[PDB]
């Protein structure tokens, strides 16, 4: 406790994500609409503009 | 720190707002994608490290 | 014997399709698609995307 | 205005919260400083403020 904020302890947690999105299986909160064909649309298929 | 452990996160809805509120201090500095557009998108597989 | 002709031909198409495969190039950004580019990154990085 | 220590990154552009979303909200095309200081000796109170 008497150690200076420099050599304090620290947890560190490091993510490491794959966003080369071959599965997709992580996805995150949302809500999906229905699905309708022949008709310009803006689609959103697994976060994909 | 030598020892240092994995472990695999899959198969679920992540919530990042939980960590962006209750901790305290949390530096947070990310690479190569935006800390808040974390929610949209959808990732092939996501590991912890501690 | 008639080269002449088709040499105009097939220099126009090569031409048209080398532009086409060119969109290819990643250019040293990290995606050569504009949507993920736009959703996986912050926009004052964005812009120089 | 005053705020807590913990939103403090709150008031700034392109960050979320709920003082950033509800009580003050800066322009994504924004040309200004801000200026922010401790005041825990100035408005605590033993009771409470
Ligand atoms: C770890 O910290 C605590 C467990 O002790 C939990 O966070 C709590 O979340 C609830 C949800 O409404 C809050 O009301 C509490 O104030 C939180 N407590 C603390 C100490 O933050 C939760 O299990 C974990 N939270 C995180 C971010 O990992």
């Amino acid at each position: 406790p008497t150690y200076g904020v420099g050599h304090q302890p620290y947890r560190v947690v490091v993510l490491s994500f794959e966003l080369l999105h071959a599965p997709a299986t992580v996805c995150g909160p949302k809500k999906s609409t229905n699905l309708v064909k022949n008709k310009c649309v803006n689609f959103n298929f697994n976060g994909l503009k | 720190v030598y020892a240092w452990n994995r472990k695999r996160i899959s198969n679920c809805v992540a919530d990042y707002s939980v960590l962006y509120n209750l901790a305290p201090f949390f530096t947070f500095k990310c690479y190569g994608v935006s800390p808040t557009k974390l929610n949209d998108l959808c990732f092939t597989n996501v590991y912890a490290d501690s | 014997a008639l080269g002449k002709l088709q040499d105009v031909v097939n220099h126009n198409a090569q031409a048209l399709n080398t532009l086409v495969k060119q969109l290819s190039s990643k250019f040293g950004a990290i995606s050569s698609v504009l949507n993920d580019i736009f959703s996986r990154l912050d926009p004052p990085e964005a812009e120089v995307q | 205005f005053v705020i807590r220590g913990d939103e403090v990154r709150q008031i700034a552009p392109g960050q979320t919260g709920n003082i950033a979303d509800y009580n003050y909200k800066l322009p994504d095309d924004f040309t200004g400083c801000v200026i922010a200081w401790n005041s825990n000796k100035l408005d605590s109170k033993v009771s409470g403020n």
